[PDB]
């Protein structure tokens, strides 16, 4: 019979996309300074409107402890680790995974976040002031005092 | 003065305010708007403390620190619970607009307000309304601007305007919608906008060339290295990640190049990161390119130097005295030629004979800024030296602070200053080719020939002494401002006189050094100040050897047939045909090189040196101080077939290998040793930095930070297997973080500045003695020589007034901060700051010419005809014709050279 | 399919290898205790833990005790590469010194895991060609290069799109 | 005056004696966020002021641990005499309810102490430790050996300048150390391991093979003369790991000392770090982190009895523990200042599901244990000992109290609101036998589902995580929402949080005994020093004092009557 996981069971580590279907991954490396294994490897790029995103992202699986501190120190929630401990592998060198490797096409536990709703950063779809609790930019040549 | 803090007694400096005697006593006060170098102006209102009347006060007041004066029988309280109370509420109201941006801001990690968030220890909002937002500027290609971030605490303005004196950054409009940037979207202008991405606490102003490849700062691999890109050796912390510089942060030295670097050092490494480099040993045999290992090189190389009858040897000024040193001894002394021109190398020893037989004391870039009053004669500091022409303006602004003196007010209230001292500023005296970036702060500007600025000096010397040799034809109205020049210095307390090898005269640097000795004579406290060209120019000079055309010669000749180019492309420094032919005629031709030059399509051998991110090394500063420069990275860490050796490395063992026919894969203290035991005059070198043995109470020095990450990945994508960590038997330093950056330690080199709470550039009060002031066990860098106990004479060759003969036009060198330079032009982002090429030329010349501004003319040199469009120079006269130096097929070397048919294409 | 250094025997001898298989399980450390014959009739070894410096010797000869074919499973981050205790005394995985043939990330991994390494240990000894007897033939091991688990299971892994959350049990 | 303030103790008693014994000049009173009145002593007043407290009117009876500091780069060193090194000695007194701890100071030139095994036996081992991690030389010690490096070990872990990350792998030394364990029966010399009148000629040297170490074994026949246990075998080096992770990182590492333990082996580092943090938790926080170390504490002596003798009972407690955590046996959920996440909405329905399914297999183990002649024939009067013996060995939890000695952590020293919890605590006869501990840790069984009863009848509502702005992280949604928030979280968990320098000290009722956490902050965001101190190392060390002339099957039910793990042992 197939084995039941709760939903907060920490296995299979995956990156995960936000509601408008981007992924939600902003590259800040926050995640790889908090594993204390120190198996995460990732490098920020940016796409022409502005956004990070990562360039490539890696585990090492075979280091990997599977502690939930990536997740618990993702600031956009884009970092989870799944119920799912189905891993085994033939070579070492396949447990390295990359972000092709780690990208659902989902927001996996987290259904609605968007860091990108919340930071004042201009990106494509988001001018200034179009964000979560944000006024509109005053212009510095404006008439009213 | 005496103060207590908390019921502590603690002894201070009366003259400074509290903020900086509380900080420099170990304590921690948050505080935002106050700088070290900018002083005080009350901004922020972060830097709270309690003051009480006596010891026997209760109630006491907030006092703002920044703006209280330590003096004697103070009694404050930093953590009393109302002080800490308004130190939090005053980061709560920055709170309240902040953006939610730190995971995507490049100050993240790196954030003074982030530092101070955690400090205060803000960390639950209580606002629920909306944030102020503002529209971003496009300031060029090197600052990212976010007005988001911002919190007002006008540092920008500061620095920008009252410091580095720029005139293109403003803050704009009232209450809560200050707006801090340029009147309009453009670059900005200045040469020391770098400097804006560590003045200011906040994300608003960013490193834009870090940002293509950002990393956050405890990722980075730190070493502590020196500027390659001038020769005023400003101290830098280069940092990696994954095999590539990713960014030159400033470091800190009281005695240099304190919290500012110039644009050019700090954003023109990018040649390091190029991917056509050489990598590994590539012998040409035939037309193939077969590619070897360290081992099979050597042996390849030493065999074809073994049967060879004579083997020379050119070096260049971009290389350490250690590579230097160790192709002068593969070849041989007398085999040794550096690399520069034959003038070049003239004004290069004359310089130094000026620096280190002339008597007159050279002071350090840090005491330039106490000097009263200031001659620059033909040397464009601002676009060769430029952290020289920031030290200007300091010394400039003394006078304003010798009057607020006066008035008992306090040398940290930068306000009252600037405001007692309104226009009133030291004088300053600049002659060049053309306008200069110092005319807004000169009292006088001398537009004319190298002659005639050499003759203006020698008139100045004359007139301050009657023994130096008189000038005749001398017009009265330039008399007239050659008595002004004599009288504002004879009247200056210490007065400085700069000049420079980068003039292309010989005789501008015998002016500089006869009104230094005039001076001198009438018992001023002079200093002189001389701008080489290149890194390690001095060091060079104090080497010595033969010229380029020297060696030019012994290869055309056939004396010599085999040469070894250590760090030099030769197109600098001598015209491209000769150097093709003369090259072309050797039977071998090895270079080693860490850059694709032109001259390695004719080499036969190509050893892949490593530049100074990849290598150790020492260099001499323009003022004679020698500095280690420690290495980054491995280059082999991540790419494991990269052979990448340092220079002196490749060369002894080529040595080893031409002697006893066996590779030897030295130390560098071995080379520094055979450096201090071959050369005394370089013996100074060998206390540079402590030896490869020295340790912090047993451990090395590290050079990434405590929190590393990646360890176990970083690299995984290569191999799963985690390689050994680098050794490095060179330095004192570990190529990781199992190692001490404490800010107590007993060293002078520290890689990166840290400590616990402060994770900014703020982080270096830790690390200072006093802020502001050296750091804690003296500054790293030694001076070679001191100041000789006698002078030298008067120089009497004065040269005649320019003539401007027809047919010929004689070449005034242009320099720009971004393009003159080599190796900071080939890195891919200086090309949009760089300017284009254009040739100058007078209204008279271009009238006569029947050229407007824009078109273009050909002009023949050397045989070899270029075409360039006009730009009109008003400050040019008649006769010469303006080229910028160091760029695209206009050698340095031109800088005095005549012209020849400039005619209009 | 590639290998790495009259048919339907071959076929046989793999199945009977296959479907009897003796594990010796080396204790070691806590992953020993997740999971719940003497080495020389085991032809299974688990190295279920972390390869101390002190007792790598151990492991190293009763691996060497063993008789072949002999297979080994890894189970945990520390037999895998070392785990989270990068540090003096420990072995930075176990395949330094022994050649592993299945690994399992966990610290520790489930004891459906182990099972699931045994599957996939089943099926690398289905798949593979070892000589028949010591007196005729190429006496050589061929080892299979097997499609690798985490490129197979792409394809549903990534299809993945909601979870449950974390809010409940 | 919270609990966490900094303290220095000079209204306890011992410093009023030792003053009016040594003088006020002998010793420096340092204040500190230990609990414990911590005295720095001269060396050649080490014994006398060791021998004084052995003789007090309530004497200081038990040595609790004794280990080394290395001071060199220990930069906030106010207030504390001038050492390279240092040893520290943790003495506690049952009848006074109190503790001290002497700090003895060291030049790097001469790093030499005199021996406590005249006056504290387990000094041996605490000892032999010291010198094998900080170099320290013992005067006077029997066999001052290494005991968790081998013995061709170069260098001492444990000081500042010895790097904590694995060098590379050599099949050569590898190749080395399995030829000399091959070669080991051969030229085994018993002066390098303590024991006496090697091959009398009657005596035979073997070798032995909860965790994997040896024990060499000396016999008359088949008497045990004399025994070493060999440990070492599972030495992971974690106090090294605490100077090189961050005070938020090491806890999996916590964790993962005394692996059947999980929440327990958390609990007394994060009380450690929240006394260096100035931290109080809200109160349920303290019953979700009682809930937890009573759940993981039942699992624990289930083991344990039905290895001394099942699946069903752990299996429901590792679904409830998955549940809550996430993970089943290294939950790396306590936080500092609160735990990682709020109680799953269900958690109750699982608790509540274990607790009405618990006695009947409670009365079947009861039935299983007291009422089985055989059991009771096999077990009871062997290995026993006294409450003289246990008290000078360092013996705690289940021993000491069988023993009759009523010392539990949760009672005398309550922590994370254990006095608002109604529970008993076993205490046996005067014998300390396999039977009478196992009875005890029945009994204490029946006791911590009391426990985990209170906790799930009322069950505070309010915060899992503290006010305190160094609480590791913030919550997660104003992490996610607040900017303030979204920085305290980004410099916790990348460069870590400052705790501000102090010494703090946590002793916990571990499942084997008692486990404290003291650890040293030198400002920064790592530790400084983590000392821990397990009770499976002072319970292996009794086992040569305590089966002297008994057999080698006697030693075995003795190994399987002790509560330990060898990587409790080793850390
Ligand atoms: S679960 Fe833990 S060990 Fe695994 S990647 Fe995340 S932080 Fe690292
Ligand atoms: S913490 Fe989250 S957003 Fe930041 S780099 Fe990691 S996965 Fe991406
Ligand atoms: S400026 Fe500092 S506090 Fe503001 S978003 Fe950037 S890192 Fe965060
Ligand atoms: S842009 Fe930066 S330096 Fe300027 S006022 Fe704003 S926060 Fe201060
Ligand atoms: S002034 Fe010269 S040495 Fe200093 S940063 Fe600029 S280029 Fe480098
Ligand atoms: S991988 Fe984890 S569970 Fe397994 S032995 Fe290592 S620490 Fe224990
Ligand atoms: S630092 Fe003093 S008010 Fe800003
Ligand atoms: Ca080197």
């Amino acid at each position: 019979e197939p084995v039941y996981l709760p939903p907060r069971y920490r296995g299979r580590i995956v990156l995960t996309r936000d509601p408008d279907g981007e992924e939600r991954c902003v590259a800040c490396n926050l995640c790889a300074v908090a594993c204390p294994v120190g198996c995460i490897s990732l490098q920020k790029a940016e796409t022409k409107d502005g956004r990070w995103y990562p360039e490539f992202f890696r585990i090492n699986f075979s280091r990997c402890i599977f502690c939930g501190l990536c997740e618990e120190a993702c600031p956009t929630t884009a970092i989870q680790l799944t119920p799912d401990f189905e891993m085994g592998e033939y070579k070492r060198q396949d447990l390295v995974y990359e972000k092709e490797d780690l990208l659902i096409s989902g927001p996996g536990k987290y259904p609605e976040y968007n860091f990108y709703r919340m930071a004042g950063m201009a990106i494509d779809g988001k001018d200034k002031g179009e964000a979560e609790n944000e006024a509109k930019p005053i212009d510095v040549k404006s008439l009213l005092p | 003065a005496t103060i207590h803090v908390d019921g502590k007694e603690y002894e201070v400096n009366g003259a400074d305010n509290l903020l900086e005697a509380c900080l420099s006593l170990g304590l921690d006060i948050p505080y935002f708007c106050w700088h070290p170098a900018l002083g005080s102006v009350g901004a922020c209102r972060q830097c709270a403390v309690k003051q009480y009347q006596n010891a026997e006060d209760t109630r006491g007041r907030l006092v703002m620190s920044c703006m209280t004066p330590a003096s004697d029988g103070t009694f404050i309280s930093i953590d009393d619970e109302e002080a800490k109370q308004f130190r939090e509420s005053v980061v709560e109201w920055l709170m309240t607009n902040h953006p939610h941006d730190c995971p995507v801001c490049e100050e993240g990690g790196n954030c003074h307000l982030q530092d101070m968030t955690v400090m205060t220890g803000h960390s639950f909002r209580r606002y629920r309304f909306t944030k102020r937002t503002h529209r971003n500027q496009d300031l060029g290609p090197f600052i990212s601007h976010e007005m988001n971030r911002c919190i007002a605490c006008y540092r920008c303005v500061r620095y920008y305007k009252d410091y580095a004196g720029g005139t293109d950054l403003g803050v704009y409009g009232a209450h809560d919608n200050v707006y801090f940037g340029r009147p309009e979207d453009g670059t900005l202008e200045s040469e020391f906008s770098g400097n804006l991405v560590e003045i200011c606490p906040t994300g608003v102003f960013t490193d834009k060339t870090h940002s293509e490849r950002y990393n956050r700062k405890w990722d980075m691999q730190f070493a502590p290295s020196i500027c390659q890109q001038c020769s005023i050796g400003c101290n830098i912390s280069p940092g990696e990640r994954y095999g590539e510089l990713r960014r030159i942060e400033n470091r800190y030295n009281g005695t240099v190049n304190h919290y500012f670097l110039c644009d050019r050092g700090r954003f023109g490494y990018g040649y390091v990161n190029l991917k056509d480099r050489p990598r590994q040993p590539v012998q040409r045999r035939g037309d193939d390119f077969i590619t070897l290992n360290a081992e099979q090189a050597m042996q390849g190389a030493a065999d074809i130097l073994r049967q060879s009858k004579k083997v020379i040897g050119i070096g260049s000024p971009r290389a350490s005295v250690e590579s230097n040193f160790a192709l002068r001894e593969l070849v041989g002394e007398e085999n040794f030629y550096t690399g520069i021109a034959h003038g070049e190398q003239e004004r290069l020893q004359l310089a130094l004979k000026v620096l280190r037989e002339g008597g007159i004391y050279t002071p350090a870039l840090r005491e330039i800024e106490s000097y009263d009053a200031v001659l620059v004669l033909g040397e464009d500091v601002t676009q060769t030296g430029a952290r020289v022409a920031l030290a200007v303006r300091q010394a400039v602004k003394g006078k304003a602070r010798e009057m607020a003196a006066a008035q008992k007010v306090a040398d940290w209230q930068i306000a009252a200053i600037l405001n007692i001292g309104q226009r009133a500023k030291h004088p300053l005296f600049v002659t060049n080719v053309d306008d200069t970036r110092l005319d807004d702060i000169a009292a006088w500007t001398y537009r004319a020939p190298v002659e005639d600025q050499a003759r203006l000096g020698f008139a100045i010397a004359h007139a301050l002494d009657n023994s130096a040799p008189a000038v005749d034809g001398i017009e009265p109205e330039l008399q007239s401002k050659i008595d002004v020049i004599v009288q504002a210095l004879a009247g200056a307390k210490k007065p400085l006189i700069i000049s420079g090898t980068n003039a292309g005269s010989l005789e501008v640097i015998q002016a500089a050094a006869n009104v230094a000795k005039a001076l001198k004579g009438r018992g001023a406290d002079v200093g002189i100040t001389m701008i080489a060209r290149s890194v390690n120019s001095m060091g060079l000079g104090i080497m010595g050897g033969g010229s380029l055309e020297e060696a030019l010669t012994e290869l055309e000749t056939g004396r010599a047939d085999a040469v070894v180019v250590l760090e030099n492309d030769l197109h600098r420094h001598a015209s491209a045909t000769r150097v093709n032919a003369a090259l072309a005629k050797a039977p071998l031709v090895m270079v080693v090189d860490h850059q694709r030059t032109a001259i390695m399509e004719n080499a036969h051998l190509v050893l892949s040196a490593a530049s100074f991110a990849e290598s150790d090394g020492t260099v001499i500063n323009n003022e004679g101080r020698a500095q280690r420069f420690f290495q980054v990275y491995d280059p082999a860490y991540y790419d494991s077939k990269t052979v990448m050796l340092e220079s002196w490395r490749w060369l002894h063992s080529l040595h080893s290998t031409l002697l006893s026919r066996e590779v030897d894969w030295t130390q560098l203290d071995h080379v520094i040793d055979a450096v201090v035991a071959k050369i005394p005059e370089l013996a100074g070198i060998k206390d540079a930095a402590p030896d490869a043995t020295f340790r912090i109470r047993g451990q090395k020095l590290a050079r990434e930070p405590h929190r590393y990450s990646g360890r176990t990945a970083m690299r995984a994508n290569i191999s799963v297997h985690e390689p050994r960590q680098p050794q490095d038997i060179d330095t004192m330093f570990t190529f990781s973080m199992e190692g001490n950056n404490q800010p107590t330690a007993h060293r002078s080199q520290v890689p990166f500045a840290w400590a616990p709470g402060w994770n900014s550039p703020q982080a270096w009060n830790k690390f200072q003695d006093e802020v502001g002031g050296k750091l804690r066990f003296g500054d790293p860098g030694v001076r070679l020589f001191e100041t000789s106990e006698n002078g030298l004479d008067y120089f009497t060759s004065v040269p005649a007034r320019f003539q401007p003969q027809d047919g010929k036009w004689r070449i005034a060198p242009y320099y720009h901060l971004f393009g003159s330079d080599e190796l900071s032009q080939r890195a891919p982002v200086f090309q949009s700051r760089m300017p284009q090429p254009y040739i100058k030329l007078n209204p008279a010349d271009a009238a006569k010419l029947g050229v407007n501004a824009g078109t273009r003319v050909s002009f023949s040199y050397d045989g070899n005809t270029v075409t360039l469009p006009v730009e009109i120079a008003e400050g040019l006269t008649a006769g010469q014709v303006g080229l910028p130096m160091g760029m695209s097929g206009i050698a340095p070397v031109l800088a005095g050279a005549h012209l020849e048919d400039l005619k209009e294409a | 399919m590639d290998y790495t250094l009259m048919g339907k025997l071959n076929d046989m001898v793999n199945w009977g290898r296959k479907n009897s298989i003796w594990p010796y399980n080396f204790g070691l450390s806590c992953c020993y205790v997740e999971m719940v014959a003497s080495p020389r009739q085991a032809d299974l070894m688990v190295v279920a833990g972390t390869c101390f410096t002190k007792m790598a010797p151990v492991i190293q000869r009763l691996y060497d005790q063993m008789l072949e074919p002999k297979w080994v499973i890894s189970m945990g981050a520390c037999a895998n590469s070392g785990g989270m205790y990068d540090i003096y005394s420990v072995v930075q995985g176990v395949d330094k010194f022994i050649p592993v043939d299945v690994y399992i990330p966990g610290c520790p991994p489930r004891p459906e895991a182990y099972m699931q390494a045994l599957m996939l240990l089943q099926e690398s000894i289905g798949k593979e060609r070892r000589p028949l007897s010591w007196v005729v033939g190429d006496q050589g091991v061929y080892r299979a290069n097997m499609q690798s688990e985490r490129e197979r299971k792409r394809g549903e892994r990534i299809a993945v799109t909601n979870l449950r959350t974390p809010d409940e049990i | 005056e919270p609990a966490w303030q900094t303290r220095d103790h000079l209204d306890d008693p011992v410093i009023g004696e030792l003053r009016n014994r040594f003088g006020p000049d002998a010793f420096t009173v340092q204040a500190t966020r230990t609990g414990v009145p911590v005295v720095w002593i001269k060396r050649e007043q080490l014994l006398e002021v060791g021998d004084f407290l052995k003789k007090l009117p309530k004497p200081y009876v038990m040595l609790f641990d004794l280990h080394g500091m290395d001071e060199r780069l220990r930069t906030h060193r106010e207030g504390l005499p001038a050492a390279d090194f240092s040893v520290f000695y943790h003495l506690i007194s049952i009848d006074r309810n109190r503790d001290i701890m002497l700090k003895v100071a060291l030049a790097e030139n001469d790093l030499h102490v005199p021996t406590f095994t005249k006056l504290f036996p387990n000094a041996n081992w605490y000892e032999r430790e010291t010198w094998d991690l900080f170099g320290i030389t013992f005067d006077g010690h029997p066999n001052l050996r290494r005991i968790m490096m081998p013995q061709t070990w170069k260098g001492h872990p444990l000081r500042k300048d010895y790097p904590a990350r694995a060098t590379e792998f050599s099949p050569f030394e590898l190749t080395k150390a399995k030829q000399d364990l091959e070669m080991e029966a051969l030229t085994f010399k018993p002066e390098e391991w303590g024991m006496k009148r090697g091959t009398n000629e009657d005596f035979m040297f073997l070798n032995l093979g909860h965790g994997a170490f040896r024990i060499v074994l000396q016999l008359d026949g088949e008497e045990i003369v004399d025994c070493v246990p060999d440990i070492g075998y599972h030495h992971r080096g974690a106090e090294k790991m605490g100077e090189r992770q961050s005070w938020h990182s090491y806890i999996p590492y916590t964790d993962r000392i005394e692996y059947l333990g999980g929440c327990v082996n958390e609990m007394p580092y994060v009380l450690a770090v929240e006394k260096l943090a100035g931290i109080t938790v809200p109160d349920r926080v303290n019953v979700i982190r009682v809930m937890l170390s009573e759940l993981f504490r039942i699992n624990s002596h289930l083991l344990y009895i039905s290895t001394f003798i099942a699946f069903t009972d752990r299996q429901k407690i590792y679904d409830l523990v998955e549940a809550i955590t996430g993970f089943r046996m290294h939950p790396a959920w306590f936080r500092i200042g609160g735990v990682a996440h709020d109680l799953p909405r269900g958690w109750d329905r699982l608790l509540r599901e274990f607790l009405d399914w618990m006695p009947k297999r409670l009365a079947s183990y009861e039935k299983a244990a007291l009422q089985n002649t055989i059991l009771k024939g096999r077990s009871q009067g062997v290995a026993a000992y006294g409450a003289k013996e246990a008290l000078e060995w360092g013996t705690t939890g289940a021993g000491l109290r069988a023993t009759g000695i009523d010392f539990d952590v949760r009672k005398a020293r309550p922590y994370s609101g254990y006095e608002n919890f109604d529970f008993e605590i076993p205490v046996g006869g005067g014998v300390s036998d396999c039977y009478t501990r196992v009875m005890l840790k029945v009994e204490e069984l029946r006791q911590s589902l009391r426990i985990l009863e209170q906790c799930l009848n009322n069950m505070p509502e309010g915060p899992f995580k503290a006010d305190h702005p160094l609480t590791t992280p913030p919550p997660k949604e104003r992490t996610l929402q607040h900017i303030e928030t979204l920085i305290t979280h980004f410099l916790q968990v990348s460069w870590g949080p400052v705790m501000p320098a102090n010494e703090s000290f946590q002793m916990i009722e571990a499942t084997k005994g008692i486990n404290s956490y003291y650890l040293t902050s030198d400002g920064s965001t790592m530790s400084y020093r983590t000392r821990i101190r397990t009770p499976s190392y002072a319970h292996l060390q009794q086992i040569p004092a305590a089966i002297r002339g008994s057999l080698v099957s006697d030693l075995i039910v003795y190994l399987g009557s002790i509560d330990f793990v060898m990587s409790d042992v080793d850390r």
